């Protein structure tokens, strides 16, 4: 449930300031406080987010998601405020997942091959269908919502690091192509130069970022879980 | 007759003189 | 105790040593089945059956 | 606080950290390989003798 | 009038196809992921059932470009040999893939 604290609520024109403290914003984190703060900065809209949300109740549309119950795991959306990454707008050659259903969306989260992309529709542009286009509606103006316009894809676990030799990097890439020669063009950013292609296909691969431009895919890899007491991890 | 099947490598990619030494002794 | 390991093959198959040289520079040994068609798996290259 | 711990990932020799390790839904494309195969050339027979 | 001629032209001994199959060439590939008790928080007692198909502890479930592969929990690490300071034993949940590249 909650990590440190169940979100406060208010009842809604408030700017949640910074903090220096580092353990104050991780409850903060626990509130989907930031993600209202990326409205404001690129919806332009001062909609609270998550009023006694927290992160009991988000939900993932994956049917089971194991991560979702370790909330102590972190999100690339919440990796946001703590600074290690960033999400960025959507452009046009960008396009939405078929695979959820988007009932009451505002802010939805897709990591990419380059990045982490986030979308928005307006305060009240209720978002009632997959397409991108935004409905105006009368329905949301009250802002309680359990997670209804924050839903988000994939089961992403984060974590600080220590950066590889560029050379290293180098063999992911080169390698990744010999396990997929299949695979020519991903997002359009080129994985193989190939011949004519067909677009429409939903691609779903196991994905990881190192640092660098070009993201690392796998389908034999090893994991390792190792825990230390860490003092950012307190 | 051992044979291997090729998968997606990783191949790499001026003067220059033979000067043989010498040659030893066999056929058949 | 004193401990013995098993393995029915029950068969008889002719078998070679083979080294193996990448290109880059790296070598790998490895025993391979070449009487039968096993793909030995290491790097990028696999080997199978001979004569 | 409630976590399994810190990632290591190793895929095929070698160790490496991640970021965000995670799993997600991307557009990917298909390319095909359409080919057209036929032959035929004219050749020379003869008879020289028959028994 | 009319009239049918039929032409043979060779003899040879063949036999019909009774049945039919294909032999596609397998690779066996496995993974391995490596959680440990408190972390993964799996029981004492590795549970018997096995779901070989969505494998939620990975990404939920998805397509296996295994066919039908089996799973199954491990021997245990415990201590700070393996890092997570438990000193009961792990679970480790691993693959079999057959696989066809080329
Ligand atoms: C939306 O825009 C907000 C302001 O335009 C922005 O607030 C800014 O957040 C940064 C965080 O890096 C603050 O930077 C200072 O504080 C942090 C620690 O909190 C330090 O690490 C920095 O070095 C720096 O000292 C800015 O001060 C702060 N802006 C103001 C006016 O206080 C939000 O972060 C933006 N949010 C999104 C989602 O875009």
């Amino acid at each position: 449930g909650p990590i440190i604290c169940a979100g406060p609520i208010h009842s809604k024109s408030a700017g949640i300031p910074h903090l220096l403290g580092y353990s104050e914003k991780i409850c903060q984190i626990d509130r989907l406080i930031h993600v209202s703060s990326w409205l404001r900065n690129h919806s332009q809209f001062q909609g609270y987010v998550g009023q006694r949300g927290g992160r009991s109740q988000v939900s993932y549309y994956p049917a089971e998601n194991s991560y979702s119950r370790w909330s102590g795991l972190l999100s690339p959306c919440d990796a946001d405020w703590l600074g290690m990454l960033v999400v960025k707008k959507a452009k046009g050659s960008d396009m939405i997942v078929p695979g959820p259903s988007y009932k009451g969306k505002v802010l939805f989260e897709r990591p990419t091959f380059d990045g982490y992309v986030g979308w928005g529709c307006g305060s009240g542009k209720s978002r009632t269908e997959s397409g991108e286009l935004c409905s105006s509606d009368s329905g949301t103006s009250s802002g309680l919502l359990p997670s209804d316009r924050v839903l988000w894809i994939g089961d992403v676990a984060c974590q600080p690091m220590t950066p590889i030799p560029e050379e290293t990097f180098l063999e992911l890439k080169s390698f990744s192509q010999s396990e997929f020669p299949d695979i020519c063009k991903i997002d359009g950013i080129v994985f193989n130069q190939c011949e004519g292609e067909s677009l429409p296909q939903p691609f779903d691969v196991a994905w990881m970022d190192v640092g660098h431009s070009h993201k690392i895919i796998m389908r034999e890899h090893k994991t390792k879980w190792v825990q230390e007491s860490s003092s950012k991890d307190f | 007759d051992i044979t291997a099947i090729r998968g997606s490598f990783s191949v790499n990619y001026a003067t220059c003189t033979g000067e043989v030494t010498n040659v030893s002794g066999c056929y058949s | 105790g004193i401990i013995w390991k098993v393995s029915p093959c029950a068969a008889w198959v002719p078998s070679a040593v083979i080294e193996l040289t990448m290109p880059s520079g790296e070598v790998r040994t490895f025993h391979p089945m070449s009487g039968i068609p096993t793909q030995v798996f290491k790097g990028v290259s696999v080997t199978y059956l001979g004569s | 606080v409630h976590k399994p711990g810190e990632v290591v990932v190793s895929y095929g020799g070698m160790r490496v950290r991640p970021k965000c390790y995670g799993f997600s839904r991307m557009m990917a494309t298909m390319e095909v390989n359409p080919p057209e195969q036929r032959i035929g050339q004219c050749t020379g027979c003869h008879l020289e003798c028959i028994n | 009038s009319k009239c049918l001629k039929i032409k043979v032209k060779r003899i040879n001994l063949k036999c019909k196809k009774s049945s039919s199959y294909f032999v596609p060439d397998a690779r066996s590939r496995c993974t391995s992921v490596r959680r440990c008790r408190w972390a993964g928080d799996c029981q004492s007692g590795c549970p018997p059932h096995f779901t070989s198909n969505s494998f939620s502890d990975d990404w939920a479930g998805k397509m296996d470009r295994a066919g039908l592969g089996f799973s199954g929990c491990s021997d245990g690490c415990g201590g700070a040999a393996c890092g997570c300071f438990n000193a009961a034993p792990s679970c480790i949940f691993w693959r079999k893939w057959v696989e066809n590249p080329h």
